[PDB]
């Protein structure tokens, strides 16, 4: 038992692996290939003397070739491989925007995001262990022999808890937890495709300088926040670990880090900040490499070069309802081929033998029209939802709603349930990039058919295209009259996380007007022969006369 | 071609009114940031001219004019009402660019920002509100000298001679994407090809860079004596004309079409070509020797590809160093030809400050000329 | 006992089942990311 009956759930993953994933393996290999450049730099920064710079360099290289560093490097490579796999489990092509504060809390408390927070906390503790070993000296070991017992009486050499090594390990755990929290709060798991494709090395060489500046500032905030956390709670791990291992505490040689005059130790604060810079920079290098390889373009053949490859083919890929990264890559290729390759437009207008039917166009146009009508209905249902303002299961629902209608009457809880208008507006357009590329793809093909379509194939669907574009422009220009549906969100320029999804609704309204204008500027007065509704013809004239 | 093949300039006091039958018919009438704008402006005397920039709308009988007071005015053949655009950040205007596939959107280059004005195409008030002016800026990209929209309307470019990266703007998502290269200078002018597949970028140095709008690759052109001063694309995007400061030469560079897959490379021929000479000649006129020759300060091609207008600037040994408009007839197939048509001349004491063609004139071509008198003329070329 | 020399080779024996599990997961990965291949590339 029971190896039968699910083949489509192979083939669909067996379309994803093809494509997206030598891209994954290349991203993992490059993430490991940057790790020696991060560890060389970490050792050179942890060994700084300002007086003997030739010995500083000598002894930094002497540690680098040591067999103990070659270990922690292999162990750190396994940590970077696992962190690169967690970027491959948790990615999203659509940004998971929380429409209320209770939805933001319910996002963070999700069991898979909790699992991600525990595993990143463990990987942060292991990376801080490697680092505390790599820095040698007082950061060496969690257990150290008691440096005071000249009292002749027993020869069991007594063991103290190294509070500095404990502070390192616990900072690593807090940094890994904080990274995972920030990952789902900022939507760093979002894959924004670039508005401009660029060679991988330029795209990375530009982001790396912004990253190292961000890691340095974010490590400084995480250390500052952990220093406040440890001042209120550090005793609890300290007393739990001393009792759980029967370890002593050296009240004579070391000032306890619960004290402000231990916790202000500048050498500790430097090496712990530098550890946080190494951690954040190596983890964000994995994220940036994955984000670069997973938003590189792909090319899909329109006509199959061989019949067995034809699952490949752009018109079949679109209709298959594939995983959303493939449906986005296919519509990105449709938007690139319709502008920048005439031969691949002639593959779309071609009639398929024997039956003479335009199967390539009548697949591509049909699914682009399905998506545009899907957005028209998604806008109508939101405008309506803006004009309108066994017995155990129904008892649970009636009690859940009686509870909602008692909790909403309390200001402190209303403040958590409240639907943020901006966030709900951004949630409606959260997938709009797919619809922009279906629109830009189709409106370039309808512009090119006026000189490339030797079969008139595109003019047979032109009335249905103009109807769906004008009824969508109506839905957008009914929607943009709503309160807050016209205000632009405040932006920070030069963030490492992107915010494009917040303004994407203005891009959809801008692209729809340029798509209608493109078709009125290629057909001109021939559009007066096109059968359409009298209100749609009256708008089509306003796009011929340049009045919008 | 060479200047020794042109017909004579019109007799002193006549004005060129139009072209007809290939003849020019005449009649009796119709640095700091600021010196750095004056070095790279399209206007021959930007620091003393009343008129700093002119731009046609890419489909309609609407035009925008930047003035010495940093107003931009908008004129329309179907409106006696002329809007006066003035923002608090609008200073030392260097360039104007209308958005294609849009009735209502104008970009303006300023000393401290780019301003995107939205103008209600039915309701053109005499002074639109400062809310109708979206501000774009980036630390170090100042002053802005040139602006170039993509033909598809979805992207805007900007240039600054201080900044070693072209700035691509999405005006709708409000994103900024620098295109940094590795030394050379900053950017002086920017020109898309009409297909939207290529972009010329010029620098203060003896180097230009051509770019690809698909893969955002760069192809370098460093075997020049001086800076690339100006240039124009052919209507098909298959040819680029350019001129070099210190050389009286019109170069042409070809780009064959991508009959082949799999690589973003800009794709120019390995060499440019010399097609016209502007060396220091004499022409005999009823008024004596006239002397012609100098440096091509601006070049503009018609949308039809049959007329090339060249704004030559004389050396201070030739017509006192006055600027002159040459008109060439062009052919793009099967060979690239430049034939002379003639010499375009204005009011006695006017000097041509700017030239440009109309983008949608259904009767041959229409040349807009901005004169030092502050007059604009519109010279039709009937073919 | 250093901080060092010693984390190399003990952990290579302690973690050997996790090392083989992650190696086989990367080989399955890369196989399970090649199969999605000769009918979309």
């Amino acid at each position: 038992a029971t190896a039968v009956s699910r083949p489509c759930a192979g083939r669909s993953r067996d379309i994803l692996w093809r494509v997206l994933g030598w891209r994954i393996v290349a991203s993992i290999v490059w993430s490991v290939l940057f790790l020696p450049i991060c560890t060389t730099v970490f050792i050179i920064f942890s060994r700084i003397d300002l007086f003997h710079p030739i010995q500083w360099l000598s002894d930094s290289f002497s540690d680098l070739y040591s067999s103990y560093v070659i270990f922690y490097f292999l162990l750190l490579s396994v940590v970077i491989i696992i962190i690169s796999i967690f970027n491959v489990e948790f990615y999203a092509v659509v940004p998971s925007i929380p429409c209320s504060r209770l939805a933001l809390i319910g996002k963070i408390i999700h069991p898979q995001q909790l699992m991600h927070s525990f595993i990143h906390a463990a990987m942060g503790m292991v990376m801080a262990w490697c680092a505390a070993v790599i820095t040698q000296g007082q950061y060496s070991f969690l257990v150290v022999p008691c440096t005071g017992t000249n009292s002749f009486g027993s020869p069991a050499a007594q063991t103290c808890l190294n509070e500095y090594h404990l502070f390192f390990l616990l900072t690593g755990a807090f940094m890994g937890y904080s990274y995972s929290l920030l990952y789902f709060v900022n939507n760093m798991n979002y894959l924004p495709f670039p508005i401009i494709q660029q060679y991988k090395f330029l795209r990375f060489r530009r982001s790396l300088l912004l990253l190292v500046k961000h890691s340095c500032v974010e490590s400084l905030f995480l250390v500052r926040n952990f220093c406040i956390l440890y001042y209120f709670l550090g005793y609890i791990p300290k007393a739990w670990i001393s009792t759980a291992m029967n370890l002593h505490i050296d009240e004579q040689v070391h000032r306890p880090l619960d004290t402000v005059s231990g916790l202000l130790n500048l050498s500790l604060l430097y090496h712990v900040w530098l550890c946080g810079v190494f951690l954040l920079t190596t983890w964000y290098v994995s994220w940036i490499l994955f984000k670069i390889y997973a938003t590189e373009a792909h090319v899909f053949p329109v006509q199959p070069p061989f019949a067995e490859g034809s699952d490949e083919c752009l018109p079949k890929v679109l209709n298959s309802n594939p995983p959303p990264i493939i449906k986005y890559l296919a519509l990105q290729d449709l938007m690139l081929l319709s502008q920048y390759s005439p031969s691949r437009r002639q593959e779309v207008f071609s009639l398929s033998q024997p039956g003479g039917h335009p199967h390539n166009w009548t697949a591509i146009s049909r699914e682009c029209l399905n998506l545009l009508n899907g957005m028209t209905q998604k806008l109508i249902l939101y405008q309506e939802a803006a004009a309108t303002n066994s017995v155990i299961y129904s008892w649970i629902q009636n009690k859940r709603e009686q509870i909602k209608n008692f909790l909403s009457k309390r200001v402190l809880i209303m403040y958590f349930f409240s639907k943020h208008p901006e966030a709900s507006i951004q949630a409606v357009f959260s997938d709009a990039q797919m619809h922009i590329w279906a629109l830009e793809g189709l409106s370039h093909l309808v512009a090119a058919s006026f000189t490339e379509d030797r079969f008139g194939v595109v003019q047979t669907t032109l009335p249905a295209i103009l109807n769906t574009l004008l009824t969508l422009q109506e839905a957008v220009d009914k929607y943009f009259k709503l309160p807050h549906a016209s205000s632009k969100p405040p932006r920070i320029s030069g963030s490492l996380v992107d915010t494009s999804y917040k303004t994407l609704r203005f891009a959809f309204r801008a692209s729809l007007k340029t798509a209608i204008y493109r078709i009125t500027t290629t057909f001109g007065e021939h559009l007066n022969a096109v059968q359409a509704s009298a209100e749609h013809q009256k708008r089509l004239q306003q796009f011929l006369e340049f009045k919008e | 071609c060479s200047l020794g093949l042109f017909p004579p300039p019109p007799p002193r006091g006549q004005v060129t009114l139009y072209e007809h039958n290939n003849e020019l018919v005449t009649g009796s009438s119709y640095l700091r940031s600021e010196d750095l704008i004056a070095e790279f402006a399209q206007v021959t005397n930007w620091s003393s001219c009343c008129l700093r920039v002119f731009a046609w709308h890419p489909h309609t009988n609407k035009f925008a004019v930047a003035l010495l007071d940093d107003s931009v005015r908008v004129y329309n053949a179907s409106s006696t009402i002329v809007p006066s655009l003035k923002h608090r950040l609008q200073r030392n205007v260097a360039s104007l660019a209308w958005k294609p596939l849009s009735a209502s959107v104008l970009a303006v280059a300023c000393q401290s920002c780019i301003l995107i004005w939205t103008l209600d195409p039915t309701s053109l008030s005499t002074r639109p509100s400062s809310g109708c002016a979206q501000v774009l800026s980036h630390p170090g990209h100042t002053p802005v000298t040139s602006l170039a929209w993509a033909p598809s309307g979805g992207r805007l470019l900007s240039a600054s001679p201080v900044d070693a990266a072209i700035r691509v703007w999405d005006v709708s998502t409000e994103t900024c994407v620098p295109l940094p290269w590795f030394r050379g200078g900053g950017v002086t002018n920017l020109l898309w090809s009409p297909d939207g597949s290529k972009i010329l970028a010029t620098t203060p140095s003896a180097v230009f860079r051509v770019w690809e709008a698909q893969m955002w690759t760069c192809e370098r052109w460093p075997t020049l004596s001086g800076r690339c001063q100006t240039g124009c694309w052919s209507p098909d995007g298959s040819r680029l004309l350019f001129t070099v400061l210190g050389e009286p030469l019109i170069y042409s560079l070809s780009f064959p079409e991508r009959c082949g897959e799999g690589k973003g490379c800009v794709g120019g021929a390995k060499s440019a070509t010399i097609v016209a000479d502007l060396s220091e000649t004499t022409i005999q006129t009823p008024d004596g020797e006239e002397r012609l020759g100098g440096e091509a300060h601006s070049m503009v091609w018609d949308p039809s590809g049959e007329r090339l207008a060249v704004l030559m600037k004389g050396k201070p040994r030739v017509q006192d160093g006055k600027p002159v408009i040459l008109l060439f007839r062009t052919r793009n197939s099967p060979v690239f030809e430049l034939l002379p048509c003639g010499i375009i001349q204005g009011e006695p004491g006017a000097q041509p400050q700017l030239i440009t063609f109309h983008p949608s004139f259904n009767k041959g071509a229409l040349l807009s000329v901005g004169w030092s008198t502050g007059r604009i003329a519109h010279i039709p070329l009937y073919f | 006992p250093g901080p060092y020399g010693a984390s190399l080779f003990q952990h290579f024996l302690d973690s050997y089942q996790v090392m083989f599990f992650t190696l086989f997961a990367l080989l399955a990965g890369t196989a399970v990311m090649i199969i999605a291949y000769h009918t979309v590339c």
